């Protein structure tokens, strides 16, 4: 049996929020894509939470 | 030697998902 589990992909997938269409860019706009990954290392990040 | 979806994007998306969810 598996010990490690990235539960992380397994919800963002069974919710159906994961997708291609969903990660697709936007067409003539500005406003990000549906689904969106920040970053924990640009500095103050923690700041702005 | 002498010698209806299109399956080539279902299959992909199936082994997306596969990938996904029960790799590992």
């Amino acid at each position: 049996p598996a010990q490690e589990f990235q539960t992380a992909r397994l919800f963002l997938s069974h919710f159906g929020f994961l997708s291609l269409e969903a990660l697709k860019e936007p067409a003539n706009s500005r406003l990000p894509p549906h689904l969106i990954a920040l970053d924990s290392t640009i500095p103050g990040f923690f700041d702005d939470i | 030697v002498k010698s209806s979806l299109e399956l080539i994007p279902l299959t992909a998306r199936m082994v997306m998902a596969h990938l996904v969810n029960h790799l590992g």
